[PDB]
């Protein structure tokens, strides 16, 4: 009578972005600027 | 230039030699040489 034993995973860690803190930071100038580009963090943060 | 008094423990905005930023003050326990003015941490901004 033998006994084995199997790994294998299940879930993975759950993580979340600010996009202006990132690229900008504590500068609004660069906020401002930033503000006519896109909207790629509803893209981003509809994928995470 | 002028001068301000200095105030810890709230968010304000601080020009400190040229260096502008915005952020929160607190008393340090680092140890620093007589040659230097300021640290970084990995994303080479300044934290002391």
């Amino acid at each position: 009578i033998s006994v084995t034993t199997e790994i294998l995973p299940v879930s993975m860690t759950k993580t979340s972005v600010d996009c202006t803190m990132y690229i900008c930071g504590d500068s609004t100038e660069c906020s401002n600027l930033l503000l006519q580009y896109g909207s790629f963090c509803t893209q981003l943060k509809r994928a995470l | 230039k002028k001068s301000t008094n200095l105030v810890k423990n709230k968010c304000v905005n601080f020009n400190f030699n040229g260096l502008k930023g915005t952020g929160v003050l607190t008393e340090s326990n680092k140890k620093f040489l007589p040659f230097q003015q300021f640290g970084r941490d990995i994303a080479d901004t300044t934290d002391a």
